[PDB]
């Protein structure tokens, strides 16, 4: 779950991608299963939306019973799992993944050529600023980074839920197209971190569960105030908890190699610098015929 | 084996022995039969297609943690008779069985639903009898009655003990706990710790409240008798029913007509007369439940119909094809109807979205009806005429709470028509005082209010379209508009859309006008499944004088101002910027007002409210000709003779 102790139960279970892979929060019939869920479990709606720290604390005890007891019946017996908790004297909980995701918010919003420049400046400057967090003494830092987390995470989740409901992702043979051309979100869209936040949430959704097929799926956004597209080629993901021998086995992402025999081929100025291979920036003009070159590659 | 546990059949319940129905429904036994029987009509009843019911409905109580259970009246009388007729007789311990049993069925489906709520209330939904409050007599009285009538009253929300627990003040001792009715308060004359009838009071701070409000209901206008006075009863709404229905509301009550001993009647009166009231057990509105209430289903049909090429024409043609011409007053008022999109910049600039029509013509043009249609397809609509208006009435007026005694404020007619059209008939006819009342809520949005210390501003945000006739009861092409109307130099300003209408003679327009009249009256003859052969034939005509169903046409009108807010992303600027010029250029001329921004506004309102006719979030070139073309059309024709024929010569691209 996304930030359960410094959020509500409620939003915990909303901005999630397991949960919301499991039942498709995106359309409202996710949303009234979920309300049925919670109805089922006895939690009331007004009580699941208080805060964590104000919530009654006879939930907050029984709560891991309720989840045993109800959780079989809607798919989402995956949800319950060991991890580590670290609380310093009367300062409340954090989880292991809960700081990390701050950690991360902090990276990535905290806070021609030339543009360039200030962007990759101010990316290394927040470095700094999330690197004084992991103290024990930056506690504001961390607040602040759990704050732009959930801010962070609802507008990927709003931008996913545009997505899904005008269905643009296209479908091919041998891999799968996403490109965002619009939003009021697009800005966040230029720190690579944010892009594959967003590429990890469509792809839990619906391209790894909902007896969809394995294909690698691309992702663009455009930025108007440099012309380029942000691609990012990731790769797909087999059903979370399903220990299988296929699931043992790494699936590879092979789009590095062809990316840079397409670039090698065209001339495009395709900027291969960034030290994952995934991610690349192709002018606005070059942007579609690299895609028909992809698709013509056939090495993915 | 216990004799209290034996269970009847249910044909015995038919079968009554005891002096009174709820004497035979309290009996142990007829209890639990009646208990197992109710349980099994909601847990066996099918519909038509067999899905069960009352399930699905228990099932969407508790996702969105609700304390009713709507039950339908029919479906108890075809299933268990006997029940239903009871539950007719004997309307409160019927409902206390019925709770139990559908507090039973929920926890079936949510075991641990009790923790959100402890009672399921159970409603009545449509009874088959239906009374008014002229008919209500002594025969009625504990019994469940509908009827139908209209709020003119309301009460605040307050908490109710529901069980109360009394104390003595001789010995101290402390009663047990009560259940209170909702009409008479707990009274007791006597102890039974101390056992004496020595004063009490009430104590126990361990409680639990409830909701309680009363409204007035009264009858319906249309429905009283010719010139006979209506009747009013009071209604007390308890928990889950309150602020449920807001005053000028015609709603339908089903409850319990009780009543009860009142010393003040008593000694008013001077005969032993009781008052009476209904305890509410469901309110309605009043096919079905709502017109402008749209589906899943249907919001595919806009869509595909908005795919049509000359939908725009279509909707303008749809609007009052019983009326002939007049089709500027038709692109007027449907402009108005579908309304603009209100901006704020940054909470420091405000731009009204509404838009405001002035009718004025010769006395027979059409121009009442057309007013009458809007208000029917309007989704929120005031009525109301020049000569029988105030300012109170406008803005707002004062009453007394009967239960806290403070002093609260009713709304007015702009108030009770926001986010919607107030329709203003014989304008010129208002006086001076209430035409400055308009003024405000015109273009400042908000109506400010200060009586009996209850100062505070309102919100009104609502389009005026008005008619009228031009001073002297003619209008002379030759004079300017200033002249034809007393109206003063702002009001008119500040009407966007001013269509003038002229009654010439022409032997051509007269005879199409006068076949398309005596073909309407002959059409609407009142001679001229059974129900479904009505409705068929309804269509017939309908699709005969209209290209679009009205049906559909006020649904689309709804859905397009709730869901749909066109923006303008770009656009050639110089357009509008020449035509803004040109008009200045033009309108310098003595006896033109001054073409002031307000034109250039204007022109962009009427042009996103077109654009919403598509459903298109994208401002189109052709929108914007056309609002050009509409603005530069009422502000040509409102102007004199000899200035019309420079001004038509001058403007050829635009219209
Ligand atoms: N173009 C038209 N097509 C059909 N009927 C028309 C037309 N013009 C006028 N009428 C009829 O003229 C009659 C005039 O009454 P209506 O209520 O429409 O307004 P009015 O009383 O003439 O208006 P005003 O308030 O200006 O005096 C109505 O019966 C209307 O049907
Ligand atoms: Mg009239
Ligand atoms: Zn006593």
């Amino acid at each position: 779950l996304f930030l359960l102790r410094h959020s509500s139960l409620y939003d915990s279970f909303y901005y999630s991608n397991y949960v919301n892979a499991k039942l498709s929060l995106w359309n409202e019939n996710g949303k009234k299963r979920l309300h049925k869920m919670f109805a089922r479990m006895g939690i009331p709606l007004s009580t699941a939306q208080e805060t964590w720290l104000y919530m009654d604390h006879s939930i907050k005890r029984e709560l891991g019973i309720i989840f045993d007891k109800n959780l079989d019946r809607y798919g989402l017996q995956d949800i319950i799992r060991d991890g580590f908790v670290r609380t310093l004297g009367y300062r409340g909980s954090i989880s292991a993944s809960e700081f990390v995701e701050a950690l991360t918010a902090l990276l990535e919003v905290g806070n021609s050529a030339q543009k360039l420049t200030n962007l990759r400046k101010r990316w290394v400057s927040n470095f700094w600023l999330s690197w004084d967090a992991l103290d024990d003494r930056k506690v504001e830092l961390l607040n602040r980074g759990i704050q732009l987390a959930q801010d962070l995470q609802r507008a990927i989740f709003n931008t996913g839920v545009a997505i899904l409901e005008k269905k643009l992702i296209k479908h091919l043979r041998i891999y799968r197209l996403c490109v965002l051309q619009d939003g009021p979100d697009l800005d966040l869209y230029r720190n690579p971190l944010t892009l594959l936040r967003l590429g990890n949430w469509l792809i839990e959704c619906c391209a790894e569960s909902e007896d969809k097929q394995l294909l690698p799926m691309v992702l663009a956004s455009i930025d108007e105030n440099t012309d380029t597209y942000l691609v990012a080629g990731l790769t797909p993901r087999y059903p979370r908890g399903l220990d299988t021998i296929h699931t043992k086995k790494p699936i590879l992402n092979n789009f590095s190699m062809a990316f840079q025999q397409i670039t090698a081929e065209t001339d495009a100025k395709v900027r291969i610098d960034n030290f994952e291979s995934s991610i690349i920036e192709i002018r606005r003009e070059d942007l579609s015929p690299f895609l028909e070159k992809l698709t013509l590659s056939g090495l993915l | 084996i216990d004799p209290l546990r034996e269970e009847l059949t249910l044909e015995s319940l038919s079968n009554v022995k005891a002096n009174s129905y709820s004497e035979w429904i309290t009996q142990p036994n007829v209890s639990r039969t009646i208990a197992r029987e109710l349980k099994s009509f909601l847990l066996e009843y099918t519909d038509e297609t067999g899905r069960s019911v009352y399930g699905a409905r228990i099932r969407t109580l508790g996702e969105m943690n609700s304390e009713s259970l709507e039950v339908n009246y029919r479906h108890l009388a075809e299933s268990k008779a006997i029940l239903a007729l009871f539950l007719a007789k004997c309307p409160e311990e019927m409902l206390k069985i019925f709770d139990l049993v559908a507090m039973e069925a929920t926890e079936l489906h949510y075991p641990d639903y009790a923790r959100i709520h402890s009672e399921i209330h159970v409603r009545i939904s449509d009874f088959p009898t239906i009374y008014s409050l002229r008919e209500l007599r002594e025969s009625n009285l504990s019994s469940l009655v509908r009827v139908t009538g209209v709020v003119t009253r309301r009460t605040g929300v307050f908490p109710q003990l529901k069980y109360v627990k009394f104390n003595c003040l001789k010995c101290g001792s402390i009663l047990g706990p009560f259940f209170q009715d909702s009409n008479e308060e707990i009274r007791i004359s006597f102890c039974t710790n101390c056992k004496s009838k020595g004063p009490f009071r009430v104590n126990g701070e361990k409680t639990v409240y409830r909701n309680y409000q009363r409204v007035t209901l009264q009858e319906a206008p249309g429905t009283v008798p010719p010139g006979r006075l209506p009747r009013h009863r009071e209604v007390i709404l308890l928990a889950d029913l309150v602020d449920v229905s807001k005053p000028g509301e015609e709603v339908e009550v089903t409850g319990i007509y009780k009543n009860n001993y009142d010393g003040n009647l008593n000694a008013k009166n001077g005969f032993p007369v009781f008052a009476t009231i209904i305890e509410a057990n469901s309110i309605k509105r009043r096919e079905g439940l709502d017109v402008f209430s749209w589906t899943e289903e249907e919001e595919r049909e806009f869509r595909k119909i908005s795919r049509d090429r000359g939908i725009i024409d279509k909707i303008i043609s749809s609007m009052a094809p019983s009326i002939y011409g007049h089709r500027d007053i038709k692109t007027a008022v449907a402009c108005s109807l579908f309304g603009g999109v209100p901006k704020n910049v940054n909470g420091k600039h405000s731009i009204r979205g509404d838009i405001n029509v002035l009718l004025l013509g010769d006395p027979g043009t059409a121009k009442s009806q057309i007013l009458k249609y809007v208000e029917k397809t309007a989704h929120r609509a005031v009525f109301a005429t020049g000569q029988g208006a105030s300012a109170v009435g406008l803005t707002a007026s004062v009453r007394k709470d009967p239960i806290t005694k403070e002093w609260t404020l009713e709304g007015g007619a702009l108030v009770l028509a926001d986010k919607g059209v107030c329709l203003i008939d014989e304008f010129d006819k208002m006086n001076d005082q209430d035409r400055t009342s308009i003024h405000e809520a015109m273009e400042q949005q908000s109506i400010s209010i200060s009586k009996a210390g209850i100062v505070t501003t309102l919100q009104a945000r609502c389009s005026i379209i008005a008619a009228a006739n031009p001073n002297g009861g003619r209008y002379n092409s030759t004079l300017p508009l200033a002249q034809n109307v007393s109206l003063t130099e702002p009001i008119l300003s500040r009407f966007d859309i001013l269509c003038v209408v002229r009654d010439l003679v022409d032997e051509e327009a007269d005879e199409r006008l006068a076949t398309f009249v005596v073909d309407s009256h002959v059409r609407s003859h009142p001679e001229n499944n059974a129900r479904q052969r009505r409705l068929q034939r309804q269509r017939k005509k309908e699709e005969e004088i209209s290209p679009i169903p009205q049906e559909l046409l006020m649904k689309y009108i709804h859905y397009a101002r709730t869901k749909i807010y066109p923006k303008l992303h770009q656009m050639d600027m110089d357009k509008v910027s020449r035509v803004y010029a040109d008009l200045r250029r033009e309108s310098i001329s003595t006896g033109s007002f001054p073409i002031t921004v307000r034109h250039l506004e204007s022109i962009l309102r009427i042009a996103e409210s077109f654009a919403k006719m598509r459903l298109s979030e994208f401002v189109s070139s052709y929108d914007l000709d056309r609002a050009i073309k509409v603005v530069v059309d009422s502000f040509v024709d409102a102007q004199k003779v000899s200035v019309r024929r420079q001004l038509r010569r001058s403007f050829a691209i635009y219209t």
